[PDB]
């Protein structure tokens, strides 16, 4: 049966450390990854392969899955890129979060399943295998969290969940600059610029249940707009949010697409981010949300609680700097760290 | 047809809107009987100059650049229920080759005159801050003595400088030569973003003495930077027959801008902006729009090229609304074919 | 014409009679040292990288009436061995007690976090036992790590080192802005054990920045001989400090600092300044370098307008 | 003025009567289509940086005495629709089938090594069944994959679909390069049972390059009514294309692929010349794109004389 | 019993490939690690501490050790970085080469062993860990690959492998546009500009078995030009191999370092090789190997063989390009293919 | 002293050879009676100017760049036994803050004249190449009209416009001003390394016209170039009384110099510029230095400026060795 066995501070060999909590404390013998990644996975958390037998067998309870695919990609190729700055970003943080008093790594077991396989210039087998893979996570008892590659990951993403969902009823949140509600584009029904109608067109994902939040500019087609008001689904463009406040317009959406759900696919656009944060995208926008935003959006998203959270379009050969891989593991961590707390509050167990 | 609004169909019909001219428009010569028949609103003037400028280099490839930026986006605006399809039109840039700065000038003053002539609003993108100079005579020129300009310059720099170097046209020179065309009354000119550190004492101290009621960075943050605008805006368009609006894109923070040829931490935010461009366009109307300074060499992921770009573009939006020229948004992507 | 000083200022020796003969108030030193630091490499550039973006700012603070020319001078780079961080940190020392003693303030720029244990002794042990330090730090980590891979003056054990000093009472230490996971568990148990009352960045959204600032500035200030005054600009958003050696979302804003940088200088006074940290390999068009240079240079012209010493 | 061209060049529209109307030789078409890549992303972006890149330089060759204005045209970019590769590749093709109709030369910018395959077949096509096609590419990697994850026309697989053209007769085609392991085992097995004569990087060097080019040069031109030129600059030692999809050391040095190119010229002729993977994301001070610039120009200027 | 096992083109879950020898041919159900990086270890190898007992289970004759310690250095720091780019570029390429038709993968049973640890600040305990990893690899019956990391690499190094060769004879090659023999720098015996008197002093390796190849310019201070003087060691400058040949010399200084020992020690600083091919280095230099040279030195390396193969001083931060690390992963394996080569013709096993 | 030829020693010794200067040379005020009393053999020069230009700007901030770049190296040359300590100073940058041009070149003159009185050897860095132009005037000035000057220079471009946008002195017409100095003759005039499509036809006329013999790369290639490169060294340093050489460092291959203002593949290798080096320093003498058109804006890991800095210190250190002037060769650390 599968063992969760990570060392702490990664390195084995003559100097490898061994206490069951070195990993939320300073390192010991040595520098661990601060400086030279090594062979670091996401958080440095144990590898998993995306099998439900062996997640179930670790009790892991989240799933961080790569999906790099960036050819279903209307705008420009780059977030195959994405998932490698991130694990190497985790890399600059501990698993333990002060805000919160959590040890992510040990409180929700998380495991690194890898990336999932594209098949180049073939985006119907590529999602394909995405869907396939998002169920073996699921089918395993954990929460998923699934980093992109381009904004065609909410199509398999939500099919698998909604598969998973069965009876029940899904939700689905889309936060971005683009409303990315196109019927087709170009004839074809599944590119990144249409996650939100095969959304709706899942059948226990309601219009009811739907939102959209962040959007401004002029990359938005008037019938990306059209879906929103002829399916009378919640949108709170930018200028809303900055007006009424993150925390109002956040817990109103938050509520809406969870009531009388049983499950809730949250899928969130790095480009809803104001460009000033945020530079490595396939389509950097300005006019977004500033970083103590970003944080706060993921922390509400962490009280409410989803069942995947998908990041997408992280393009990091785009940014000179670090500041948008880091960027986007203080989505997750932060995501994590107030779920957890809320968790706990409540009494509940991940 | 009304295929651009909405994403392409299939078959013949699917393209890539990013794969130069501004907004994808069409190209007209620099001819004001052409200009006047193509039924535009705009027409795009590439100004490619950089040999006013005594700072770090780079402004020449900014009209390309933001050419290019501005194919990252469709014409239609779903916040203002606004179609920029066929409004504007990309003249090209001013031919400049191996000529003197004096002949560059003169090139530029004879496009700018030919498109006011025409009727339409030119968008000049520098370059260097020095042909504000040229095209603010040039709308000095086409109103003639019997009418009043205004002028407003967003922008870090006063560029008061009296001479610079025995030179009386550069670039820090802009405020001081606009300042003294004919018919624009001191009054009439809104200057908004000074910087400390930027700003040489005697630059300060020309303003004071002519009278340029210039809005500091400190005095818009102490006024909560909306209400001061408005009284600038006020100021501007009260009385006038004719505005000239100008960007220097260092107004704004450094993230948001870092592309641009001078620039100092602590300016404006992106947002705050968004909202002075509607405050802008609640005048009804602008008789020049103005940029110069980007500087794509220094530029990371395009940033200042596309917040310009979104300001100037949200600009000409944001005019249509206030004019009602909106579309029949009853239309749908299955009316197409 | 030919040197690159801090704000094209006047080279002047690390010589107190020379320091206080010269006229000037603050003293930049150049500290070109990174073998303190356990992130990514970089900062060993700084220093030439910061006094090359102060070149293109006007002297001139036309909001405060005060002209910053001949208000600093340059002092060069402490000269230090590189594998052989004990020798370093004496020069560094050496360094700082000679400007220390001149009179004039020295502006210390890194280089890694560590510096500041040396830079902060030196001035620990120039004011002697009969005096009381305070000492306040900006930064999003709160460096509060006992040892480090067993070592024990690393970057990351700044603030566990300088929290030593037997003249700084740690009611008078102010630390603004931790945030995010470089904060390992025992950092905050050893803050708690110490009472080291720092402002997280939270707290200080929570509280709308100011006030909280105000509290900590009434305690470093309030009944202190001399005070100690540090920055690592990853305190600031990633946005506007990008060129840092571990950048950090979800901080300052450049406006918010700079309004705190003049609540500081209505206290009339600071003993030393250091910054640290600063890592020009991965900055955005110098954005970094020039948020910290108008930190700097907006704080000395704070300072002046505080003392009357206007054009 | 204001509109970026290859040379500066007028811009004609994609049409065969316009440009056999205009006056040039050569037709430079942008393929900005990178769906074929399996490696890292950029190379959409070469189009606009080559054409950048070639404004400048002037268009006079004093050690040939040419001056290559109006030489050459820009067609601009084929319209392509994005996550449609099938429709893409039809794009493809129609743009090349009505610049061969031109008698026009076309200078084909990609993009990715996959486009090969469709400019190759309108080539094998527009000269029909009764012509022989002789066929020359450089790069490093054979592309000699008959499938890459179960698909056939991507960008290792191009190699494998043009040697099957019908009027291509193995013995007329030419690959100048390989080198280092991006050349699986069956890239090489697939080579040996279909007789593809390619000359790897090792066997230039130990030929002293030029002698075996020119073994080369004369089976692709001897005997073949038209002849297609093709380069992957990772041909090139990386010191001097840096910005390309796959960047290879060890290869050949710019004076050396310039002696080349006057050893081609010498031959009169060529009917398509194509570039594929520049990628400007990874260019160092834009030298790979100045290296294919300087090549694509230099070939103009030697045929010219 | 540890286990050599490895999934070929890297990704587990459903679209998993099994065959044998899937990793010498073009991937069939998906793209590999050719886009997007995953989790990818060296060459795709087996992952295996460093730990005599694991190494020699597996049966691996080839360990991967990176040793990215870069605070042992006299110039700027970076070196650090060498080995996350070394192995993120080894995905670019098949680990069969047809230049050899080998397949150095199983050929030789490469493991990748991770990074050494470091204590920052403390060279002489950091050095201590190196050799102590080190000697776990010799002693599991391997020959080792090390990765830097700042040109200290030889002192632990060359101690272990002069530690391993006990009562034999062990040779030293250092090739280096730097001289890199200062008795001490400010005092310190053992900074990265001391490789060669360090290993001089060793009580098994002799002047007649070490020699310097590469050198030119003036970072090249007087008593490390006399070192060579005074302990007739010989030193071929770069312009001797440019007149002479590279060839010519390569095979001479082989032959002597090679002639009447039972072990090797072979240090290669990138800086050996022309800035025009090697931008990412601390100390980068003109007028060195250009990049066909470098291929054929590690050729004819290969033929001769050594037991410690250590590569320094790559610094990917300063290249935007992939052309340095994709550089030292051909000087790996072009080592290694020819090794291979050689040792097959001579019917003897890795 | 000599602590400066070896590793820094221990204690107070300590220090770091790279933590701004011209090869850590002493700054001297460019005054001649200065000059000639401080002992070196060549005076640096910056001149930070780049109005004459019109490509790619950048050249501006070269001199501090290559300054910086000369940390990274010691002054010794193990592979000439020569120490370039004390055989330099640094005069900093000749002051030209918002001058006019025809000012800035004044000030350049008279500071190239400064130096040529002082009996040193200027290296002069630059900004553009239009320097040459005002540098070149200086020496023939200096030398005066019963001597004659040869003149060298290396660089991808003739710079044989006769004129420009109307003007006359911009880098583009620097060799066609520099071939009108009444003491130079034609027939001690070298230029090596022209490119196709860097060169319009109009400089090849007027090159024609006048007799400049240029080597073109293509005529370095077919000679091998070595031979062709030591008769134009004959022709430049046979019978004449002072010799200008300059540098424009894209005459090197892209890759071997990417920071520079204008390039393109196909030029020298850097072993080759390195034996090049020593051909000229066999000769034994050179009167002015100079270097023009480095763009650190455009560089990648300092990659031209390290070319650059290598090249003219191989220079100095071959020049010193045809001199003669080595070290002693049995000066140990031990002995500090
Ligand atoms: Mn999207
Ligand atoms: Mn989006
Ligand atoms: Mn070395
Ligand atoms: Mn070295």
């Amino acid at each position: 049966t599968a063992k969760w066995q990570f060392t702490p501070h990664q390195h084995r060999g003559p100097a490898e450390q061994f206490g069951e909590n070195d990993h939320i404390y300073s390192p010991k013998l040595h520098n661990g990854s601060f400086k030279s990644r090594g062979l670091a996975t996401f958080m440095g958390a144990p590898y998993c392969p995306p099998d439900r037998h062996k997640i179930r067998e670790m009790g892991a309870k989240i799933c961080f899955l790569a999906v790099p695919w960036d050819q279903g990609q209307i705008v420009r190729a780059g977030a195959s890129q994405g998932a490698a700055g991130l694990r190497d970003a985790t890399t600059q943080y501990f698993p333990y979060m002060f805000e919160y008093d959590v040890d992510l790594l040990s409180f929700f077991r998380v495991v690194d399943c890898g990336d999932v396989p594209t098949v180049p210039g073939n985006n119907i087998k590529s999602q394909e295998y995405t869907a396939d893979y998002v169920t073996e996570c699921l089918e395993g008892g954990a929460k998923v969290i699934l980093f992109g590659g381009d904004h065609s990951l909410p199509i398999p993403g939500a099919k698998a969940l909604s598969r998973f969902t069965g009876s029940g009823k899904m939700g689905y949140l889309h936060v971005d600059c683009h409303l990315d509600a196109g019927p087709d584009w170009a004839g074809n029904l599944i590119t990144n610029c249409s996650g939100a109608p095969r959304a709706l067109d899942l059948p226990n994902c309601n219009a009811r249940n739907m939102a959209h939040m962040g959007s401004r500019n002029s990359l938005n087609p008037k019938d990306w707009w059209d879906f929103y008001v002829d399916n009378e689904i919640r949108v709170v463009t930018m200028p809303e949010m900055i007006e009424r406040g993150l925390e109002v317009c956040a817990n109103e959406i938050f509520e809406r697409v969870k009531k009388d759900t049983d499950s809730l696919y949250f899928t969130w656009d790095t480009d809803s981010i104001d460009i000033s944060c945020m530079p490595a995208n396939s389509a950097p926008e300005c006019y977004g949300l500033k970083g103590r935003e970003v944080i706060q959006l993921a922390r509400i998203a962490g009280r409410h609680g989803c069942d995947i959270l998908d990041i997408v379009e992280l393009c990091p050969y785009f940014d000179p700097s670090q500041i948008s891989v880091k960027m986007t593991v203080n989505m997750i961590y932060h995501y994590l760290g107030s779920r957890a707390q809320t968790l706990r509050q409540q009494g509940k167990q991940p | 047809s009304y295929a651009h609004l909405f994403s392409p169909l299939g078959g013949d019909a699917g393209d890539n809107y990013r794969a130069i001219t501004f907004l994808r428009s069409a190209h007209v010569p620099l001819n004001a009987e052409a200009l006047k028949a193509c039924g535009a609103k705009y027409a795009f003037v590439g100004v490619p100059f950089d040999e006013g400028n005594i700072g770090k280099p780079g402004s020449e490839d900014a009209p390309r650049e933001f050419r290019l930026i501005t194919q990252e986006y469709f014409s239609y605006w779903f916040e203002y229920n606004v179609d920029l399809h066929g409004k504007a039109v990309d003249c090209g840039d001013v031919s400049m080759p191996k000529v003197s700065p004096e002949v560059a000038h003169e090139r530029i003053y004879r496009a700018v005159r030919e498109v006011l002539k025409s009727g339409l609003i030119p968008i000049i993108c520098g370059g260097d801050r020095s042909i504000s100079i040229t095209a603010a005579r040039a709308l000095s020129d086409h109103i003639g003595p019997q009418k009043k300009m205004g002028y407003m310059h967003f922008g870090a720099q006063l560029d008061m400088a009296d001479s610079w170097a025995g030179e009386r046209n550069l670039a820090p020179c802009a405020m001081a030569r606009i300042t003294e065309l004919p018919n624009l009354d001191i009054r009439n000119v809104a200057h908004l973003g000074a910087r400390n550190a930027m700003n040489p004492k005697d630059h300060i101290d020309l303003s004071k003495e002519r009278g340029l009621q210039y809005d500091s960075m400190f005095d818009l943050f102490d006024a909560g930077i909306y209400p001061l605008v408005e009284r600038s805006i006020d100021r501007v368009w009260s009385g006038t027959d004719a505005q000239y609006l100008g960007f220097n894109f260092n107004v704004m923070d450094s993230s948001t801008a870092p592309g641009v040829t001078s620039t100092e931490p602590g300016g404006l935010e992106s947002r705050e902006m968004m909202r002075i461009v509607d405050m802008i366009a609640k005048r009804g109307g602008v008789s020049v729009i103005d940029l110069t300074e980007l500087c794509p060499i220094f530029d990371i992921s395009g940033t200042a090229a596309r917040l310009a770009a979104c300001v100037i573009m949200r600009l000409m939006a944001s005019l249509a609304a206030q004019d009602g020229d909106v579309i029949d948004d009853k239309l749908r992507r299955t009316d197409l074919v």
